C-alpha cells in the first residue's frame, strides 16, 4: 500500500561540508519512521527511530526533521567515518507491502 | 495528535452498527447532528481525522475549548460539524517498556487555526537569546513524548480519538445509511411509500415491462399506476382500492 | 544478545532450504517481535516475511514473497524460514531482525544478527 | 504531447438534421398515448456540423451552448472519447471521458490537456500532461461498409451531467430512434467548451474513414407517441412550420 522512496541515491560533500538525506512516503505515516546505516560487511543500525529522537551510542550529529509524508535527515559534521548506505523504513503499515525499508543512499567524504 | 492524519470518505454507504465491535467502550458525545437518526441520513462531504491523545486531554475535543491539544496539536472550529468518536485503547498501546512513540506539539508561537497540523521541529525559543540549535535552558523542543501510565487512571492511558466532520447538503449526496425493506404485502389495500412517494392503493403483480432506466408508471390522469421496487427490481401495479358511491 | 543466522549453503534452483535463526542469552518472548530481512549483494535491505513471537503468532508477509517462502517458531529460542522454488535471484545475504514493539508488524529494529549468505549455482 | 501541424485547413461542412435529437424525458412509464413535454430538444431538420476525419484531421474546440447532440458514423470504433470543461487547463477543473479497450474511464480533475490529445494495436495514451485536484472518477463496462451509428446526447441542469446513448447499425440515414437516458453525473461544473478524442494508427499514422455530427439543443415543445410497448416510437415539433403546429 505505501510506496517510500529514498533520495539522492549518491552525495559527496568536503569532510567540513554537510549533506541531507530526505526519506519521502506515498500517503502520511505520522511519526512513524526509522534511519539506519550499515558499513559494508556489517548489518545496519537504528539511527533515528521515531524520525526526531537519537538512538544510543551514536553521535548527536545524526538528526532528523519533517512528519507525516516528507522526513529528511540533516548532517551536521562527517569525519570521513560516516560514509555509508541510509535507509528509512515506514513503521507505519505493514498489512500487504513489498519492502518496509526505504532506497539506499550511500555517502561519500572525500577526506 | 501533532501530526494527524486527515481521510477523505466518500461514494461509499456509511455503516455506525460496525463500531462497538472495532471500538468497544467508546463515546459518541458529539455535536451537529443527532446521533441516532444518522442511519437514515446522507452526507455529501466526510473528513476522518484521528491520532492518541491522553485521557485527561480526551475533554479537550470540542468547539470553542482551549487547552495544550486544543492550541498547539488540533483546534477545533466554532461551527464544527460533524461527530467525534473516542475509546480507550490501553490493552494497544501500551508498552511494558513504555509507550515513547506518541509525541505532541508542546511550545509553540501562536494558537493554532482550527483544522491546521504543524508539523515543525524548528527549537522554540521562550527566552531573549537565539537558540542559534541549543536545547538548553530557554531553549525546549517543541514535541515532548507522551508517557502513559497504565497504572493511574484513565486519565493517564492512550486514547484513541477518530474525528469526522460532514457538511448534510443531503441533495448532491455521496455517503449515506441502508434504507432497509419491508416485507412486500400484496393483493390488498395498501398505504405505501416508495422513495418519498407516499400513496395508498392495492399492489398487485404487473405484467409491464418498462425499461432499466424508467422507473415509475403515468396514466392519462397524470398519476403513478405502476412503479419497481426499489430492494427488489420487480413490477408492481398501484390501483386505487375498490370505492363506488352507495344508494 | 546475539541471533546468529543458519542454514546458509550454495543451493540449485528451484529447491529448498532451511535458515535457523538462534536466539543467545535471551528467549522469544510475546511482548517483544522478532522479523526476518535479507539483503542482496548488490543493493538495499528488503523484507519478506515473519511471524510474532508472542502466545498467538502474527505472522507477517510481503507482497512478493506471498507463498514462497514459510517461517514457523519451533522452540523459544529457535525459529526456521523454509523458502522453496528458490531462483537465481534469491541469493542474498539473510538477517534476523529483532524489533522493539508488538504492533503486529516490522516496528524499529534495535538489534540484528551477524547474518548469514545463502547463494545459488548450478 | 505531441503537436501535429498535418492538419488541412477546411471549412466545416453541413447536413441536415431530419428527424434526430429525441430521448426520453423522464423515467416515468407511458403507452399508447399522446404526451406533449417541453425540454432542451434539437430542431428538425436543422443543419448540423460535419467534420470528416481520414489527410483530414479535425479536432477543434466547439461552444457547449445549453447542449450538445452528437453522433458519429463509425467502424472499427475510431472515436474513443471526449474532452469537458471551460479553460481546458489546470486553471480550472475539467471533465474526462475515454473509452479505452478495457473500460470506460470517468474522471473530474484539474487536468493538464496536451495541445493535440489524441490515442495511438493501442497503448500510446498522449491527451494531457498532469492532474491537480481530482474530485470523482468512476470505472465501467465499455460503452461499445459502415455498420455502426452512434447516437450521444450531453446536458448539464443543477449540476448534474446527463448523457443518452444509442447504438444502431446501418451522411444521416433517414429514420426515428430515441435515445435512452445512460448515466447521470452529479459533478457541478460549468461547461462552455469541449473537444473529442480520437484514435491514430501508427504504421506516418494513419487515420481511418469516419464522420462525427455535432447539434445544438434549443428549448422547444415537442409531442411525442408511445407506442404499446412503452417506447417512442413518432415525435412532431410543435414550432417547425404551420401544419405542425396544428
Ligand atoms: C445549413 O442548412 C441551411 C438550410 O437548412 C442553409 O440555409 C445553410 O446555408 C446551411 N449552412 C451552411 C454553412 O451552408
Ligand atoms: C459557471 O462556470 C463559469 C466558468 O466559466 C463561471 O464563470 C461562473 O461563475 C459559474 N457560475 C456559477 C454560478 O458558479
Ligand atoms: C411490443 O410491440 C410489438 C409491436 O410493435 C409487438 O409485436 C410485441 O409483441 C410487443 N411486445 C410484447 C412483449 O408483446
Amino acid at each position: 500500500d505505501i510506496v517510500m522512496t529514498q533520495t539522492p541515491a549518491s552525495v559527496s560533500e568536503p569532510v567540513g561540508g554537510t549533506v541531507t538525506i530526505k526519506c519521502q512516503a506515498s500517503e502520511s505515516i505520522s511519526n512513524w519512521l526509522a534511519w539506519y546505516q550499515q558499513k559494508p560487511g556489517q548489518p545496519p543500525k537504528l539511527l533515528i527511530y521515531a524520525a526526531f529522537t537519537l538512538a544510543s551510542g551514536v553521535p548527536s550529529r545524526f538528526k532528523g526533521s519533517g512528519s507525516g509524508t516528507q522526513f529528511t535527515l540533516t548532517i551536521n559534521g562527517v569525519e570521513c567515518a560516516d560514509a555509508a548506505t541510509y535507509y528509512c523504513q515506514q513503521t507505519y503499515s505493514s498489512r500487504d507491502v513489498d519492502n518496509v525499508f526505504g532506497g539506499g543512499t550511500e555517502v561519500v567524504v572525500k577526506g | 495528535v501533532y501530526a494527524w492524519n486527515r481521510k477523505r470518505i466518500s461514494n461509499c454507504v456509511a455503516d455506525y452498527s460496525v463500531l462497538y465491535n472495532l471500538a468497544p467502550f467508546f463515546t459518541f458525545k458529539c455535536y451537529g447532528v443527532s446521533p441516532t437518526k444518522l442511519n437514515d441520513l446522507c452526507f455529501t462531504n466526510v473528513y476522518a481525522d484521528s491520532f492518541v491523545i491522553r485521557g485527561d486531554e480526551v475533554r479537550q475535543i470540542a468547539p470553542g475549548q482551549t487547552g495544550n491539544i486544543a492550541d498547539y496539536n488540533y483546534k477545533l472550529p466554532d461551527d464544527f460539524t460533524g461527530c467525534v468518536i473516542a475509546w480507550n485503547s490501553n490493552k494497544l498501546d501500551s508498552k511494558v517498556s513504555g509507550n515513547y512513540n506518541y509525541l505532541y506539539r508542546l511550545f509553540r508561537k501562536s494558537n493554532l487555526k482550527p483544522f491546521e497540523r504543524d508539523i515543525s521541529t524548528e527549537i522554540y525559543q521562550a527566552g531573549n537569546k537565539p537558540c542559534n540549535g541549543v536545547a538548553g535552558f530557554n531553549c525546549y523542543f517543541p514535541l515532548r513524548s507522551y508517557s502513559f501510565r497504565p497504572t493511574y487512571g484513565v486519565g493517564h492511558q492512550p486514547y484513541r480519538v477518530v474525528v469526522l466532520s460532514f457538511e448534510l447538503l443531503h441533495a448532491p449526496a455521496t455517503v449515506c445509511g441502508p434504507k432497509k425493506s419491508t416485507n412486500l404485502v400484496k393483493n390488498k389495500c395498501v398505504n405505501f411509500n416508495f422513495n418519498g412517494l407516499k400513496g395508498t392503493g392495492v399492489l398487485t403483480e404487473s405484467n409491464k415491462k418498462f425499461l432499466p432506466f424508467q422507473q415509475f408508471g403515468r396514466d392519462i390522469a397524470d398519476t403513478t399506476d405502476a412503479v419497481r421496487d426499489p430492494q427488489t427490481l420487480e413490477i408492481l401495479d398501484i390501483t386505487p382500492c375498490s370505492f363506488g358511491g352507495v344508494s | 544478545q546475539s541471533l546468529e543466522e543458519s542454514g546458509g549453503d550454495l543451493v540449485k534452483p528451484g529447491a529448498s532450504l532451511t535458515l535457523t535463526c538462534t536466539a543467545s542469552g535471551f528467549s522469544f518472548s510475546s511482548g517483544y517481535d522478532m522479523c526476518w530481512v535479507r539483503q542482496a549483494p548488490g543493493k538495499g535491505l528488503e523484507w519478506i516475511a515473519c511471524i510474532g513471537t508472542g502466545s498467538s503468532g502474527n505472522i507477517y508477509y510481503a507482497s512478493w514473497a506471498k507463498g514462497r517462502f514459510t517461517i514457523s517458531k519451533t522452540s523459544s529460542t529457535t525459529v526456521t524460514l523454509q523458502m522453496t522454488s528458490l531462483t537465481a535471484a534469491d541469493t542474498a545475504t539473510y538477517f534476523c531482525a529483532r524489533d522493539d514493539a508488538d504492533y503486529a508488524g516490522p516496528d524499529y529494529f534495535n538489534l540484528w544478527g551477524p547474518g548469514t549468505l545463502v547463494t545459488v549455482s548450478s | 504531447c505531441v503537436n501535429l501541424t498535418t492538419r488541412t485547413q477546411l471549412p466545416p461542412a453541413y447536413t441536415n438534421s431530419f428527424t434526430r435529437g429525441v430521448y426520453y424525458p423522464d423515467k416515468v412509464f407511458r403507452s399508447s398515448v399522446l404526451h406533449s413535454t417541453q425540454d432542451l430538444f434539437l430542431p428538425f431538420f436543422s443543419n448540423v456540423t460535419w467534420f470528416h476525419v481520414i489527410k483530414r484531421f479535425d479536432n477543434p474546440v466547439l461552444p457547449f451552448n445549453d447542449g450538445v447532440y452528437f453522433a458519429s458514423i463509425e467502424k472499427s470504433n475510431i472515436i474513443r472519447g471526449w474532452i469537458f470543461g471551460t479553460t481546458l487547463d489546470s486553471k480550472t477543473q475539467s471533465l474526462l471521458i475515454v473509452n479505452n479497450a478495457t473500460n470506460v474511464v470517468i474522471k473530474v480533475c484539474e487536468f493538464q490537456f496536451c495541445n493535440d490529445p489524441f490515442l495511438d494495436m493501442e497503448s500510446e495514451f498522449r491527451v494531457y500532461s498532469s492532474a491537480n485536484n481530482c474530485t470523482f472518477e468512476y470505472v465501467s463496462q465499455p460503452f461499445l461498409n459502415f455498420k455502426n451509428l452512434r447516437e450521444f446526447v450531453f446536458k448539464n441542469i443543477d449540476g448534474y451531467f446527463k448523457i443518452y446513448s444509442k447504438h444502431t447499425p446501418i451522411d444521416l440515414p433517414q429514420g426515428f430512434s430515441a435515445l435512452e437516458p445512460l448515466v447521470d453525473l452529479p459533478i457541478g461544473i460549468n461547461i462552455t467548451r469541449f473537444q473529442t478524442l480520437l484514435a491514430l494508427h501508427r504504421s506516418g499514422w494513419t487515420a481511418g474513414a469516419a464522420a462525427y455530427y455535432v447539434g445544438y439543443l434549443q428549448p422547444r415543445t415537442f409531442l411525442l407517441k408511445y407506442n404499446e410497448n412503452g417506447t417512442i416510437t413518432d415525435a412532431v415539433d410543435c414550432a417547425l412550420d404551420p401544419l405542425s403546429e396544428t
